[PDB]
RNA sequence: CUAUAUUCUUUG
C-alpha cells in the first residue's frame, strides 16, 4: 500500500477527499428500487410473482 | 430609382420549422384531400401517402445504410419518386443531388461520383433521352445499366464472397448500394434480399425518425442543383436547405393564389432545377393543393401534343415552367379547339437572369392562344429558387418577392460594403429566406460570406436600373 | 448413423474418384442447407437497443459530429467549432420549445411564447401526460409574429425595416475568412492597436 | 455460407422480419413507387395451427403451445402482466381485413367505407388477419370487432 | 525503478476511472479479465464497467492472475454480508470456493481429470480439422488458433 | 511558471487600449431599484440616473460604462 | 443613421471607388498605367474573382481594433 | 488479407445475422474498446448523463423564496408564527395587469414586498428588525480570515434591536448545532454561508419584518 | 483525444464504415507469430486490389 | 528521418511521417505518396512527400485552371 | 361510447374492489362476471399495432383530447450537451464540487460539469434532502 | 502598488474561479520540440487548461 | 528563449 497518494487515499486528502468514487451502498443496476410486477391484469393475484430470485443466492 | 437596392413587402408570414414537420401538420389537416396526381406512374397520392411512404422510404433507406452526414445521388427522369426521395434525404439529413439526365456519359457520371462521393446512386436500367435524328427530336432508350458497368467494372467479376467484401470498388469506396428505379409490371414483387422494407412499424418503442429529428435542424442543407451558368469557375451546384425550400414553395403559392385541391400543373424535366425540384411540390405541399404532372418529357412534338390532351382532362386550373418549352406547346395548340382550355386560367414561366428579359408581346400571344386569364413571370438567379422580382401580364412593372432584399455594393467591405448609384456595376448581394449562400463542389459542402446585416453574397456582378431591374454580369476582367 | 469423414459426400467427388480424375458427371451443385432462426429465443426488445441500434455521433465527447458533417468545410476551424455550437443550441432551444408547447397542449411556435414556459415552471405534476392540440389549431405558422398577429404597441423607430415585427433575418452568420491563432504557433494571436506588431523591430 | 446467410426464421408468428430488419444483402435495391401500397406480411406457414384441436398427446399442440408460451415470455406479458397462464384451449381471434395500407373512403361520395361483412370461416386470407403471439396488424383494420 | 501497485483496495468497488493495477513489462502477471481492459503498451488495467473488483487465479500455474469486475455491487454486498452473519453463528460452510484453502479441493473434486485434458496435445488432424466441416455446416467455426487451455 | 507556455502574446484575459469590459449590471438590481423606490420607472433611465440615485457607486463606472445582464429574472 | 445616410455610397461613384468621400477621380478605371498594371496582377494573382478591381494588402496587421466577429448568433 | 463482413451492413433493433461472419480480417469495435492506448475518459465525457439545473438563487436583490425551507422553518417548535408561505410571494402577473390594484402591495418579478406586520396580534414580538436603506434584511455573510482566502464563513446579523436574546434565542432553534455570540450592535453565527443566511432572511419575512 | 473542454478541436473524425483498418501480422520480430513464414509465393503480380486480394480467400 | 507528407489537394494541410528504412534507403527515386485523412476537406486524400521546412502553400501550389465536363 | 364509460374502460383492472364513475347498473353487471371468472385465462394471444389517422379521430370526434407521447430525455441530456460553450466543462475552481480539492497533474479532474458552490451546503445536515433538488428534479452537489 | 503582479504571470496563467476557490490555470509545454512520432493522445494532452500545482499557486 | 513552420499538423 506504500506510494504517496496511498497515504492520501486513506487519510482522506486534497484530490481523494471522498474516498472510494464506487462504494457499498451504490448499485448501477436495480437504482435499489425493488424490481417485482405488482401490475398483474386482475387484482386478485397481485402478489403472484414473488421472490423470483434476482441471483443464485 | 435612385440608389440600387429592393425590398419586397415583409408582412407575408416566414416557415422557419423543418419539413417532416409541416408534412406531418398537413398530414394530420387534409389526410384524405389530394396532393400530386400522375398518370404514367398511375400515381394518385392523398398527403396521408405522402407523409406515410416519405417516412417509409427514410427507414428504407436507414436500413440501406445511408446516415445523417452523407450524400446520395439521384439520375432518376422525372418521377413521382425524386420528390419523395427529397422528403426522406429531409428527415434523415441526407444530402441529395439531382443532376440533370440528359446528357450523361460514363465519363461525367464518373466525375459526380468523385464530386458528390455519394453513399447511394439511385439510378435506371432503362432510361429516355432525346438525341438528333435528321435534324430532328427524337426519343432514344439509353441503357444507363450499361454505364453503371463501364464505371464500375468489378462488379461484373463475381467470385462467391464478394456480396459481403467490405468496400465495392477499390476505386470509389463510399458507394454502397445502387437504387434501381423501374418498373416492372408483373405481380409478383422480387424477393426480400434484392428489396428494403418500406412498410410497418420500424420499431417497438418510439420511431427513431423522430428521435432524430430533434438533432436536425433547418438550415441543414438538404438538395443540391446544377447551374447551368456557374456564377464563379467554382461553384457547380448550388445548395438549399429545408428552410430554403419550404420558403420558396410558399412564397409561390401565396403570391399567385392557391386554395385547397385547386389543380395545377408542371411541366417535366424540371426535376433538375428548382422549379419541379422546389416551387412546385412545396408550393402544393404549404398550400393545400393538388401537383398534376403532364407526359413524362417533353421535346419531342408527339408527347406535346399527348401532354396538352392530357392536361385538358387532368382539370389543370393553372400551369408552370419555361420559355423553351413553352415553345412547343405554342406550336401544336392550334391543332386544338378554344376551349379545351377554358379550365386554364394562368400560367407561370420561371426565368434565369442570364436569359434576360422574356418579351411581353410573347406573353400576349400565350394569352391570346390558350384564352389565358393571365401570364406570371418569375426571375431571379439559381440561388434564388428562380424568384427575385415577379410581373404580369398586366403589369409591367417588377414587383420584388416578398422578404427580398437585393442591393448592388462597391469592392471594398463584406458587411459596411455600400449601395451603388442605381445605373452602376458591382457586387450583387441578396437576402431572403429562400437564397441560400450553400454550394457544392469538388471539395465538399462550401458557403460563401453572410454577413452581420443578413445578406449574403452571391459572388456575382449586377446592373441595377432606375425601375427594380436586375441584370447579371461576369466577372469584370479589365 | 456416422460417415467416417462426418457428412455425406457430394456425388461430384464420389464419381471424380471412381473414375479417376474426372468429372464430368454432376457439376451443378445443389444449393446449401439452410440455418432456421428461433425468433422467440431471442431475448426481450429494449429500449436502449433502440436508441443507439442506429450509431448515430451525436454521443462523442468531442464534439457534434453530425454537426460537422452537415456544416460546409469553408470555414476557418476555429471559428467553425463556435458555429456548429450555435446550431446545436439552436436545436436545444427549438426542442425545449416543442417540449413546452406539447406540456400546454398548445400548438408549436418558436422562439417561445413566455406564458407556456412560466406558467408550466408551475407545476411538477405537469410532466405526466401531454395532448395534441385539436387538429382545427394547426398551422403552419411557427413564429410568433405571424401567429399572434397584430398587438398594438410598438417601440422601436417606425422607419428602420430591420426592426420590423415579421422581418426576417438568418438565424447565424458565416464567415469562410480563416481563424487568426493557434496555440502552437509562437507570435499568433491577437494584437493591441499600439502594442509592437508581430516580427517588429527586425 | 453458414457466416453469409439472411436470416430466415421457421415461424413469423412474431412478424420478426418487420421489426428485426437486416440491410438487403444485395448490391442492387430495386425500388419503385409502385410498392408503397404493398403490404409486406410474413409468407404462409404450413400446417396452419388455428385448425389444431388441443390433445393433450398431440405433437402439434404441444409444440405450438411452447412456442406461444415463450413468444408470451419475450414480450413480457406472461410472468408480468398475466403471472399464470393455462394453455387449454387454442383460440384465434380474427379481424375483417382487407389488407388495406392506410385508412380509406368512398370515391363516389367521401362516406367512411362501409362496415365489412363479420367473417363467418377461416381462410388462409384470413390467417394474418388473425391474433397470433406478438404479430402486427395495421390500425386500419382493426377498426371492426 | 518506481513501484507498481494496486490503486484500489482489492475486493471493493470500483469506478472506470480509476486504474486498478499497474504492472511492469517483463505475458503480464495480471491478465485483464471479465470488465476489464488493458492498456497496450503501458499494461495498466483498468475497469470497464463500474463494479467489484476480484482476483482469480489460474488453476493451472498461481503464479498468473486475472482481474475481474463484477458488474452488480449489492449482489456482494449483501452476500458477503449474510457471509459474514453466518461466520459469526458458526452456520456457515468453508467448503465454498471463495475461501484460499480449499479451492485447489474443491476445482479437483468437480472435474477430477483437468490435469490431463490440458496436459493432452491433439494432434494436426484434430487442431486443424478439414475446412469442408466448415463449408458444409457440421461445424459453425473454424479456429485452427487456440491450442492452449488458460483456465 | 517556465514549464508553461506563453499564450497569445497579449496574454489570456489582456487588456489593450479599446477593449470592450463592460461593468455588470443585473437586471434583478434595476428592477430592485424600481420596485423599492430609488428610480422613477416615468422617465427614461440613464446611466446619470443610475448614478443620482446611487444604484451604482463611482468606483464601478469605468469605460465603456456598463452591460444590462438578465440575472434569474424571468420576467 | 446607418440605413439612410451611411450604407450609401457617393451617387457619383462607382464600384472601385465606392468607400471614398467623393470620386477621387472621374473616372472608375484604375487611373495609373502603374496602378492598372498593378491591378492586372492583382486579378490573375487571385484566380478571377468579382470584387478584385480594389487592391487589398498582402500582410495583415492582426490588431484587435480592426476585426469583426468570427461567428455566433446574428 | 480479404477485407469482409457482415458489419458493414445496417442491422436494426435485432441482430439475427450469423455472429461468426461479423468482422473478417477487420478489427471489431470490441477490439479497439479493448486496446486503446488512453485510459479512463472522464466522468464528463459521458453525454447520455442527466444534469442537474439549479434554482433561481436567492440574491440580496433577488428574493425568491421556496417553499421547501420556509417547511424547513415551519417543522420547528418557534415561537412567534409565521405568516402561512402565500403572503410572503407578491401578487401574480394576470391578476396586476391593469391598474387596479393598489400602490403598496405592487407586483415584483423580483419579489419585494413592504413588511407584512406581524402574522398574530394580541401578542408582542421581543425585538425589532430594521431594514436596509435598499430594504434588504440584515445578515451579512463573511469570511473567518479572508487575506487566507479561507472557506471558513460566518453571519453577522446587525440591524437587530430590541431584546437581542430573545432573537438568539430562536436563532437556537433554527441553527441548533452552530455557535452564536451576541454583542450590543450585532449577532454572531458561526459556521453558516449563505444558505443561513437563505434562512434567515425566510424566517424574518415570514415573521412579519 | 481532445475532448468539447479542450482548447483546440478538430473536424469530424473519418467515418468508420470507410477505408476499413486491415488486420495485419504484427512485422516486429519478437511480436510475430512463431510459425509464420515469409510470405514468398512466386506470383504474376495483379495490379488491380480487387482480384488481388481474391487471392487470400479460400471460398470454392 | 523526417519528413512531410503533404495533401496533394492543396489544403496545405501536412502531416509529420519517418520514412521505414526501405524509403530511407535510396533504391528508389521516387517521393512516397500515402492515402490519408484530410482533416480541412473531412475527406480521403492523396498526400505526397516533402522537405519539413519550408512554407506548405508556395505559388507553385497553383494548379492550372480546368473546365470541368458538367453543366453547360 | 359516452365520456365515464371511457374513463373506467382506460383504468379497468379486472377484480377491482370499488368502481366509480359509471352508472350503478354496469358496476352490478361488472361485478357479476368478475365473480365468475377465475384469475387465471384459459388461453392467451396478442397482436400489435402502430398509430395512425383513425386514432386522432376517435377522440376529435367525441370531442375528447388526444394525448401525445412526450418526447425523449436522452436526446435532451444529448442537446443540452452539445450546446453549452466549451468553459462551461473547464475547471473553474480549486475545488470539485465535492468538496475535494482538485490539484492539477490529474486528467480526469480537469473537466468540472456543475459549477462549485463554496458558500452552499452548510445547512444540509440539519436539513431534509427535498431542499438538495434542483429544478429538473435532480439533485444538485453540494460541498461536503 | 502593483509592483509583484508581474507579467511573466499574466502571459503564462489565467485565473478563473468562483470567490474563495480560484485556479490559476495554463496549459502544458511538451509541445514544439519534439512532436513527430510521439502518439497523438498524449499530443493533445497539451492542448487542455490545467489547473497549477497548489504550491505554486500559494507562492505566486 | 529566439528563429523557421500560419487551418486541426510541424523544426531545431
Amino acid at each position: 500500500r506504500t506510494g504517496v497518494e496511498w497515504y492520501h487515499r486513506l487519510r482522506r486528502r486534497g484530490a481523494y477527499r471522498h474516498w472510494p468514487w464506487a462504494r457499498w451502498n451504490d448499485d448501477p443496476v436495480r437504482q435499489h428500487q425493488e424490481l417485482s410486477c405488482r401490475r398483474t391484469f386482475s387484482a386478485a393475484v397481485t402478489g403472484a410473482n414473488e421472490g423470483v430470485p434476482l441471483w443464485n443466492y | 430609382k435612385d440608389y440600387s437596392v429592393a425590398s419586397g413587402s415583409v408582412d407575408t408570414p416566414v416557415l422557419d420549422q423543418l419539413v417532416g414537420y409541416y408534412v406531418n401538420i398537413q398530414s394530420r389537416k387534409m389526410y384524405y384531400k389530394d396532393f400530386l396526381r400522375i398518370e404514367h406512374q398511375a400515381v394518385r397520392w392523398a398527403f396521408a401517402d405522402i407523409r406515410k411512404n416519405s417516412e417509409a422510404l427514410a427507414h428504407g433507406l436507414l436500413q440501406t445504410g445511408l446516415r445523417p452526414g452523407q450524400r446520395v445521388l439521384a439520375i432518376q427522369p422525372c418521377n413521382c419518386e425524386t420528390f419523395v426521395l427529397q422528403l426522406a434525404c429531409a428527415k434523415i439529413g441526407a444530402l441529395l443531388a439531382v443532376v440533370p439526365h440528359h446528357n450523361i456519359s460514363a465519363d461525367k457520371l464518373r466525375f459526380y461520383l468523385n464530386e458528390f462521393q455519394p453513399h447511394h446512386l439511385i439510378a435506371r436500367e432503362w432510361i429516355v433521352v432525346p438525341e438528333v435524328k435528321q435534324g430532328v427530336l427524337v426519343e432514344r432508350n439509353m441503357h444507363f445499366w450499361d454505364m453503371i458497368y463501364n464505371v464500375i467494372p468489378e462488379l461484373g467479376l463475381s467470385y462467391p464472397g464478394q456480396r459481403f467484401q467490405w468496400v465495392h470498388s477499390q476505386e470509389f469506396f463510399f458507394l454502397k448500394k445502387v437504387v434501381i428505379t423501374d418498373h416492372n409490371m408483373n405481380l409478383l414483387g422480387v424477393t426480400p434480399m434484392r428489396k428494403m422494407l418500406v412498410w410497418g412499424p420500424f420499431s417497438y418503442y418510439e420511431q427513431r425518425l423522430r428521435r432524430l429529428s430533434a438533432l436536425l435542424h433547418p438550415d441543414d442543407p438538404i438538395l443540391a442543383l446544377e447551374d447551368p451558368h456557374p456564377a464563379l469557375e467554382d461553384k457547380l451546384h448550388i445548395t438549399y436547405s429545408h428552410r430554403n425550400c419550404i420558403n420558396a414553395g410558399f412564397l409561390f403559392g401565396n403570391l399567385m393564389g392557391l386554395k385547397a385541391e385547386s389543380r395545377f400543373g408542371v411541366m417535366p424535366n424540371h426535376h433538375v432545377d428548382p422549379v419541379g425540384a422546389i416551387v412546385a411540390p412545396y408550393a402544393a405541399l404549404t398550400t393545400g393543393a393538388v401537383l398534376v404532372h403532364i407526359h413524362s418529357d417533353m421535346f419531342t412534338d408527339d408527347h406535346a401534343i399527348n401532354g396538352i390532351e392530357k392536361l385538358c382532362v387532368e382539370e389543370v386550373v393553372g400551369m408552370l415552367g419555361k420559355k423553351s418549352d413553352f415553345d412547343l406547346l405554342l406550336r401544336h395548340a392550334g391543332n386544338f379547339d378554344a376551349d379545351q382550355y377554358e379550365h386554364l386560367k394562368w400560367v407561370v414561366l420561371f426565368e434565369d437572369a442570364s436569359e434576360p428579359t422574356v418579351g411581353d408581346e410573347y406573353l400576349q400571344k400565350l394569352a391570346k392562344e390558350l384564352g389565358l386569364e393571365d401570364v406570371f413571370v418569375f426571375r431571379g438567379p439559381l440561388e434564388s429558387a428562380y424568384m427575385v422580382m415577379w410581373r404580369s401580364l398586366k403589369r409591367a412593372r417588377w414587383e420584388m418577392v416578398p422578404h427580398v432584399e437585393a442591393k448592388v455594393v462597391g469592392d471594398r467591405g463584406t458587411a459596411d460594403a455600400r449601395i451603388l448609384a442605381a445605373n452602376t456595376r458591382g457586387n450583387l448581394k441578396l437576402k431572403g429566406p429562400h437564397i441560400s449562400a450553400g454550394y457544392y463542389n469538388n471539395a465538399g459542402l462550401l458557403t460563401e460570406l453572410v454577413d452581420e446585416r443578413g445578406f449574403c453574397s452571391t459572388s456575382r456582378e449586377a446592373v441595377m436600373d432606375e425601375r427594380g431591374q436586375l441584370t447579371l454580369h461576369g466577372t469584370q476582367l479589365y | 448413423n456416422r460417415s467416417l469423414l462426418g457428412y455425406p459426400l457430394r456425388r461430384a467427388a464420389a464419381m471424380e474418384m471412381l473414375y479417376g480424375g474426372i468429372c464430368i458427371q454432376h457439376l451443378a451443385q445443389p444449393p446449401f442447407p439452410l440455418r432456421k432462426i428461433q425468433s422467440e429465443s431471442l431475448p426481450p426488445p429494449s429500449l436502449q437497443g433502440e436508441r443507439d441500434d442506429l450509431e448515430l455521433e451525436v454521443k462523442d465527447s468531442t464534439g457534434n459530429v453530425m454537426g460537422y458533417r452537415l456544416f460546409p468545410v469553408n470555414i476557418g476551424i476555429r471559428a467553425r467549432t463556435e458555429s456548429v455550437r450555435v446550431r446545436s443550441e439552436d436545436c436545444y432551444k427549438r426542442f425545449l420549445a416543442q417540449k413546452h408547447c406539447a406540456a400546454a397542449g398548445v400548438p408549436l411556435q418558436f422562439p417561445a411564447p413566455s406564458s407556456i414556459t412560466n406558467s408550466n415552471c408551475l407545476a411538477t405534476p405537469r410532466a405526466a401526460s401531454h395532448f395534441h392540440p385539436p387538429s382545427s389549431s394547426l398551422s403552419l405558422f411557427t413564429r410568433p409574429a405571424d401567429s399572434q398577429g397584430g398587438d398594438v404597441g410598438r417601440t422601436t423607430p417606425a422607419d428602420v425595416a430591420a426592426y420590423h415585427p415579421r422581418a426576417w433575418r438568418p438565424y447565424q452568420m458565416l464567415k469562410p475568412m480563416p481563424h487568426n491563432w493557434g496555440p502552437a504557433v509562437r507570435s499568433s494571436g491577437v494584437r493591441g492597436p499600439h502594442m509592437q506588431l508581430l516580427q517588429e523591430r527586425i | 455460407d453458414t457466416m453469409f446467410q439472411y436470416p430466415v426464421y421457421e415461424n413469423e408468428l412474431d412478424t420478426p422480419h418487420l421489426f428485426n430488419i437486416t440491410e438487403p444483402p444485395d448490391f442492387f435495391v430495386y425500388w419503385n413507387v409502385s410498392d408503397f401500397e404493398r403490404t409486406s406480411y410474413p409468407p404462409l406457414p404450413e400446417e396452419d395451427h388455428r385448425l389444431l384441436l388441443p390433445l393433450s398427446g398431440s405433437a402439434p399442440w404441444k409444440q405450438h403451445r411452447k412456442r406461444s408460451l415463450k413468444y408470451l415470455r419475450k414480450h413480457e406479458i406472461l410472468p408480468n402482466y398475466l403471472p399464470h397462464v393455462r394453455q387449454d384451449v387454442n383460440l384465434s381471434v380474427v379481424f375483417p381485413g382487407v389488407y388495406a395500407t392506410r385508412a380509406r373512403l368512398c370515391e363516389e361520395t367521401g362516406e367512411p367505407l362501409p362496415p365489412p361483412p363479420p367473417v363467418s370461416r377461416m381462410t388462409h386470407r384470413n390467417f394474418w388477419m388473425t391474433a397470433h403471439c406478438g404479430n402486427y396488424i395495421e390500425l386500419a383494420d382493426l377498426q371492426h370487432p | 525503478r518506481k513501484a507498481k501497485l494496486f490503486h484500489v483496495v482489492p475486493g471493493t468497488p470500483v469506478t472506470p476511472f480509476e486504474k486498478l493495477k499497474e504492472q511492469r513489462r517483463r505475458l503480464p502477471e495480471y491478465r485483464p479479465g471479465n470488465n476489464v481492459r488493458m492498456d497496450p503498451n503501458t499494461y495498466t488495467l483498468y475497469a470497464t464497467k463500474k463494479g467489484v473488483m476480484t482476483i482469480r487465479e489460474s488453476r493451472i500455474n498461481p503464479k498468473y492472475k486475472w482481474l475481474d469486475v463484477e458488474p452488480d455491487i449489492q449482489k456482494v454486498y449483501r452476500s458477503r454480508e449474510l457471509r459474514r452473519a453466518l461466520q459469526e453463528r458458526e452456520m456457515a460452510s468453508m467448503a465454498v470456493g471463495e475461501n484460499s484453502n480449499y479451492r485447489v479441493e474443491l476445482d479437483l473434486l468437480l472435474e477430477p481429470d483437468w490435469r490431463e485434458r490440458v496436459m493432452h496435445v491433439p494432434k494436426a488432424t484434430e487442431r486443424f480439422k478439414d475446412p469442408n466441416l466448415f463449408t458444409r455446416g457440421v461445424v459453425n467455426e473454424l479456429s485452427p488458433l487456440d491450442r492452449y487451455s488458460y483456465t | 511558471f517556465m514549464l508553461a507556455p506563453r499564450v497569445s502574446a497579449g496574454g489570456p484575459r489582456n487588456r489593450y487600449e479599446g477593449k470592450l469590459v463592460f461593468s455588470p449590471l443585473r437586471l434583478s438590481k434595476l428592477l430592485w431599484a424600481i420596485d423599492t423606490g430609488r428610480i422613477n420607472p416615468n422617465e427614461v433611465i440613464t446611466l446619470y440616473h443610475l448614478r443620482q440615485a446611487n444604484v451604482v457607486g463611482e468606483r464601478e463606472i469605468v469605460w465603456p460604462g456598463f452591460v444590462l445582464i438578465s440575472n434569474g429574472v424571468r420576467r | 443613421w446607418y440605413e439612410d445616410s451611411s450604407k450609401y455610397a457617393h451617387p457619383a461613384a462607382g464600384r472601385r471607388y465606392s468607400h471614398y468621400l467623393k470620386p477621387p477621380t472621374e473616372r472608375d478605371f484604375p487611373a495609373t498605367v502603374e496602378e492598372y498594371e498593378m491591378v492586372k496582377h492583382h486579378q490573375k494573382w487571385h484566380l478571377n474573382q468579382p470584387g478584385t478591381g480594389t487592391l487589398l494588402p498582402w500582410h495583415s496587421y492582426n490588431t484587435a481594433d480592426l476585426v469583426k466577429r468570427a461567428a455566433g448568433r446574428l | 488479407v480479404w477485407l469482409g463482413g457482415t458489419a458493414a451492413n445496417t442491422s436494426l433493433g435485432r441482430d439475427v445475422m450469423p455472429s461468426t461472419g461479423k468482422y473478417i480480417n477487420i478489427v471489431s469495435p470490441t477490439d479497439v474498446a479493448a486496446n486503446i492506448s488512453a485510459g479512463a475518459m472522464p466522468p464528463e465525457a459521458n453525454v447520455a448523463a442527466a444534469l442537474p439545473v439549479p434554482r433561481i438563487q436567492y440574491s440580496k436583490w433577488n428574493r425568491a423564496l421556496r417553499s421547501d425551507v420556509y417547511d424547513e422553518l415551519l417543522k420547528l417548535p418557534l415561537r412567534y408564527k409565521l405568516h402561512d408561505f402565500a403572503k410572503l410571494c407578491p401578487p401574480q402577473r394576470c391578476q396586476e395587469e391593469p391598474e387596479a390594484v393598489g400602490v403598496v402591495g405592487r407586483d415584483s418579478a423580483v419579489g419585494y414586498l413592504p413588511p407584512l406586520g406581524p402574522a398574530d396580534p394580541l401578542d408582542t414580538i421581543p425585538f425589532f428588525v430594521h431594514r436596509s436603506s435598499n430594504g434588504v434584511l440584515p445578515g451579512k455573510v463573511f469570511s473567518m480570515h479572508p487575506r487566507n482566502l479561507m472557506p471558513a464563513f460566518y453571519l453577522r446579523i446587525q440591524q437587530v434591536e430590541g431584546d437581542m436574546f430573545r432573537f438568539e434565542e430562536e436563532l437556537l432553534k433554527i441553527f441548533p448545532t452552530k455557535k452564536i455570540f451576541v454583542r450590543s450592535h450585532s449577532i454572531y453565527v458561526y459556521n453558516v454561508a449563505l444558505d443561513g443566511r437563505m434562512v434567515l432572511h425566510h424566517w424574518l419575512l415570514g415573521l412579519g419584518f | 483525444v481532445l475532448h468539447k473542454w479542450a482548447v483546440v478541436s478538430r473536424s469530424a473524425p473519418p467515418p468508420r464504415g470507410l477505408r476499413p483498418i486491415a488486420r495485419t501480422i504484427p512485422t516486429h520480430p519478437r511480436l510475430r507469430p512463431v510459425d509464420y513464414k515469409i510470405p514468398y509465393v512466386l506470383r504474376t503480380f495483379i495490379k488491380d486490389r480487387h482480384t488481388s486480394e481474391v487471392q487470400h480467400l479460400e471460398n470454392r | 528521418n523526417m519528413v512531410a507528407l503533404r495533401s496533394e489537394a492543396n489544403t496545405g494541410h501536412m502531416e509529420g511521417y519517418l520514412k521505414t528504412e526501405t524509403e530511407r534507403l535510396d533504391a528508389t527515386g521516387r517521393k512516397v505518396q500515402k492515402v490519408l485523412w484530410d482533416p480541412v476537406l473531412q475527406r480521403h486524400c492523396l498526400f505526397k512527400e516533402t522537405k519539413i521546412k519550408g512554407p506548405f502553400m508556395t505559388k507553385s501550389a497553383i494548379a492550372k485552371k480546368v473546365d470541368f465536363p458538367i453543366g453547360g | 361510447d359516452s365520456k365515464a364509460s371511457f374513463a373506467a374502460r382506460a383504468n379497468f383492472r379486472l377484480h377491482a374492489q370499488h368502481r366509480d364513475g359509471i352508472p350503478s347498473s354496469s358496476v352490478e353487471m361488472l361485478s357479476r362476471i368478475e365473480q365468475v371468472l377465475p384469475p387465471d385465462p384459459s388461453a392467451v394471444t396478442f397482436f400489435q399495432t402502430k398509430w395512425d389517422i383513425q386514432v386522432q379521430e376517435f377522440y376529435e370526434s367525441r370531442g375528447m383530447l388526444e394525448p401525445a407521447a412526450p418526447l425523449d430525455e436522452e436526446i435532451e441530456a444529448i442537446l443540452a450537451y452539445h450546446a453549452r460553450k466549451p468553459s462551461e466543462l473547464r475547471v473553474r475552481a480549486r475545488h470539485r464540487p465535492d468538496g475535494s480539492t482538485n490539484v492539477g497533474d490529474d486528467p480526469n479532474f480537469w473537466a468540472q460539469a456543475e459549477p462549485t458552490r463554496m458558500m452552499d451546503g452548510s445547512m444540509l445536515s440539519l436539513w431534509s434532502r427535498r431542499t438538495t433538488l434542483g429544478a429538473n428534479g435532480v439533485p444538485i452537489t453540494y460541498r461536503r | 502598488l502593483a509592483q509583484h503582479r508581474m507579467q511573466v504571470w499574466q502571459l503564462r496563467f489565467k485565473e478563473m474561479g468562483p470567490p474563495f476557490s480560484r485556479v490559476w490555470v495554463a496549459l502544458g509545454g511538451k509541445m514544439r520540440r519534439r512532436r513527430v512520432g510521439r502518439q497523438v493522445d498524449v499530443k493533445d494532452m497539451r492542448y487542455y487548461w490545467r489547473p497549477i500545482e497548489p504550491q505554486y499557486q500559494r507562492l505566486y
